[PDB]
RNA sequence: UCUGAUGGAGGAUCGAGUUGAUACUGACGUGCAAAUCGUUCAUUUCAAUCACGUUUAGGGGCGAAAGACUAAUCGAAAAG
RNA sequence: GAGAACUUUGAAGACUGAAGUGGAGAAGGGUUUCUUGUCAACUGUGAUUGAACAAGAGUUAGCCGCUCCUAAGGGAUAGCU
RNA sequence: AGAUGGUAACAUAUAUAUAAAUGAACUCCUUUACAUAGGCUUUACACUCGGGGUGCGUUUUCUUUGCACUUUACCUUUAUAACAAACCUUGGAAUCAAUUUACUUGGAGAAGAGGUUCGUUGAACUCAAUUCAAAAAUUUGUUUUGUAGCAAUAGUAAUUCGUAAUUAUCCGAAGUGGUAAGGACUAUCCUUGAAAAAAGGAGGGAACGGCUUUGUGCUUUGCUACUCUUAAUACUUGUAUGAGCGUACCAACAACCGCAUCAGGUCUCCAAGGUUAACAGCCUCUGGUUAAAUAGAAAAAAGUAGGUAAGGGAAGUCGGCAAAAUAGAUCCGUAACUUCGGGAAAAGGAUUGGCUCUGAGGACAUUAAUGUUAACUCAGAACUGAAACGGACAAGGGGA
């Protein structure tokens, strides 16, 4: 598992197409924070966000064949 | 305070073996543990690594030598002789 | 003969078994339950617990 | 012990069946029974 | 920093009085292992269904609840009653099921 | 050449365990046991102990030697 | 349950006392595991219990092992006896 | 036709994924790969302490209380940090210095100053992100997140609600040093403590673009996308991904060996609290049993495993056999003799509880004084008791 960080590069990891299942989770923090995970064939990618908005953007820039996993 | 009178490095031993086995292995003992002179670096650190086998830990120069100094007599003088020659 | 009810339920709740308390009325219904899934139904119900561990002080 | 070789687990298994009782409707047409603590099958 | 008491239920059987639990909450709140204190650092004061208790000092919740259970015990209430955190700051009585 | 520290040598010291088996010539001796039990005892950094693997086979082996041991069998095993 | 000092449950009182009748494995055992039955014998007292008897079931690996390497060693090839 | 950086130690490919840094014959190394002892240190685990949170327990009296839970895996060359080493640059050391618990080290280059690497470790560090603001061709300041990812969705303890679902919790300091591992060392040896498969590195410089045309794999002529490299995809070639075997259970207490459900024997790891030097012994928690080829009643002789005994104290007996006494620690004192090492715990004395105090022994960080704060050990003094205190357990009898 490997975390990610520059935005950019998530995205592309995204766009590429052996990347079946995204996971998006909700955690009350000690506010909403997310983590986007992508499924990958190789890694499950993550990306820790601490703004809702920016998260929800990112999700719904998410391609629309991803196999979306909301898991709480 | 200086613990031992006669004994020095074969207290080790104890009351056990004769006295007069003590006193030839004080010699002995005395030649191993001494740290010699390196003819190499200089330094006095050869000390015995196995049997005839001196290292000095300076210059890590494993000299063949006596078993208990790391020169003896008899080797000397033939080296002595060869170098007349 | 509750052996295998009480041997099933050092397992499910992660106990020894001189730490469970099958109850000794319902002897009948816990008798019943010769599964772990029926074992955890009785131990949510209250036919079986986990036993309070026996006190240690470190007071003195 | 619980690291057999194949060989001597179907022997085990061999002498397990043998060991069964003679099916009862035979009789209406056994002495060499082992029990495991008993008699050793000697392998 | 306010911790409070729900007296209710057992307050609406009359079976608690609060007035006498408000004086051995009192009688009771130890500082620096003092009991008469109370001073400028400690308040208690009361509704007709909750206890509400005010601290400036270094003070557990867990001390309380204890508080409480002794109170149940003076006046024989223990196999009916039991004191169950509801919000962080609130301790509430229940029912023993 | 003394004094105080340091240092941590030794088939050193005591000692649980382990390995044994000194005494009680205790118990037992138609036993729990074809050698056990109890208490006492010796052993514990080395010639130490243990496991597994491996070598050595009968007038042969192996023996810090007791004619010990060599599958309850030994001043010559066992099987036929 | 026909029947209970030694089957089961609960309540006591105790012991083992992390050099353990605790957890894991090796050798050895070989199904003794497990459930449902169950009592002729056996379980040196009883027994409804059981490691007994009967019927069934149960052991899932690219990663834990073996499998490969070499060790003390062994069996052979060439010869030679 | 085969990258660059860095003075150097050496570093650099961060593409989904550090994949790619030409290399043949033939060589040379290294890893694999190693004893025992001794302490020292580092980390994890365990234990503990204090605080916060949850529940249960005690409550005649007392108790801000006693107990439980408060979790975090491999994997990501995990990123970084810190640290023992090793090396590099600079620097030029006697008034020797640095330095370890120990000694080790230095003109063959020390200290100091700045670096590089391996190794521990595995989120330490502002580590990463983000917040916005200022300076160069990107670095500084502030804030908010993230149990760094794995990871909370899982566990645990709770709380309800239903006949499986919701909620709230999961976190701020530290000590002890039992176990393990690593490190750097030091010491002992007439003892110097396996090998190979496999892998790697180096040395070396064999061989060298592709396509089209001509002549007998080689030579000549003309043109410029080439040589690698991982990953995917497609297509023919036998069907182009993971073979076989073991995995139940016992491991002695009734599954093993002792003719048996035999007080015997039988290898390895884990290993809690108290008392303590102690993994001893005694007691306790987790876990385990409450069983053992019998139970009950009586309670004589005799037996066996124990106790105790006035006065004497070996008179017993082959013989102090057996038992008793002795014992732990601290302080004192310690002879003959001696191979000068020992003897020696010689012999022989004293003290030891509980309580209430006193003194001695650290770390850090403000600016010599003032702070926050930690063990556990030592030493001394009061009082105290039916003069007792290594109160049980454990633990030399000594001498000639
Ligand atoms: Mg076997
Ligand atoms: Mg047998
Ligand atoms: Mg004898
Ligand atoms: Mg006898
Ligand atoms: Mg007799
Ligand atoms: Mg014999
Ligand atoms: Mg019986
Ligand atoms: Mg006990
Ligand atoms: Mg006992
Ligand atoms: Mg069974
Ligand atoms: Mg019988
Ligand atoms: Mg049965
Ligand atoms: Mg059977
Ligand atoms: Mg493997
Ligand atoms: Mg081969
Ligand atoms: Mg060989
Ligand atoms: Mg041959
Ligand atoms: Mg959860
Ligand atoms: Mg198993
Ligand atoms: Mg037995
Ligand atoms: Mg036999
Ligand atoms: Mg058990
Ligand atoms: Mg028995
Ligand atoms: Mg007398
Ligand atoms: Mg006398
Ligand atoms: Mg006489
Ligand atoms: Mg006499
Ligand atoms: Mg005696």
């Amino acid at each position: 598992p490997k975390q990610i960080t520059d935005i950019r590069k998530f995205l592309k990891i995204s766009r590429k197409p052996d990347t079946t299942a995204v996971i998006i989770m909700k955690k009350k923090s000690k506010t909403v924070i997310t983590k986007l995970k992508l499924r990958t064939k190789k890694y499950l990618y993550t990306m820790v966000f601490a703004d809702r908005k920016k998260a929800e953007r990112i999700e719904n820039s998410l391609l629309p064949s991803l196999k979306r996993i909301y898991y709480p | 305070s200086r613990r031992t009178k006669k004994v020095g490095l074969t207290g080790k031993y104890g009351t056990r073996y004769g006295s007069s086995l003590r006193k030839q292995i004080k010699k002995i003992e005395l030649m191993q543990h001494a740290k010699y002179l390196c003819t190499f670096c200089g330094k006095t650190a050869t000390k015995r690594t196995c049997v005839g086998i001196w290292k000095c830990k300076k210059c890590k120069r494993k000299v063949c030598g006596g078993a208990w100094s790391l020169t003896t007599p008899a080797a000397v003088a033939a080296k002595s002789t060869i170098i007349r020659l | 003969s509750l052996t295998l009810q009480k041997r099933l339920a050092a397992s499910v709740l992660k106990c020894g078994k001189n730490k469970i308390w099958m109850d000794p009325n319902e002897i009948s219904e816990i008798s019943l339950a010769n599964s772990r899934f029926s074992i955890r139904k009785l131990y949510k119900e209250g036919l079986i617990l986990k036993k309070p561990q026996k006190v240690h002080s470190r007071a003195r | 012990g619980s690291i057999k070789r194949f060989r001597l687990k179907q022997r085990l298994g061999k002498c397990r069946r043998q060991n069964r009782p003679v099916p009862h409707w035979y009789r209406l047409k056994n002495t060499k029974r082992r029990h495991w603590r008993r008699t050793k099958l000697g392998l | 920093i306010k911790y409070v008491l729900d007296c209710t239920k057992p307050v609406k059987d009359t079976i608690l009085d609060i007035s006498g639990l408000e004086q051995f909450f009192k009688d009771k709140i130890k500082v620096d292992k003092k009991t008469n204190n109370l001073k400028n650092k400690v308040v208690v004061t009361s509704d007709e269904y909750k206890i509400y208790i005010t601290v400036h000092i270094p003070f557990s919740k867990r001390y309380i609840k204890y508080l409480a259970k002794k109170y149940i015990k003076m006046h024989q209430i223990r196999d009916f009653l039991r004191v169950i955190a509801k919000g962080k700051l609130a301790y509430e009585f229940k029912y023993f099921q």
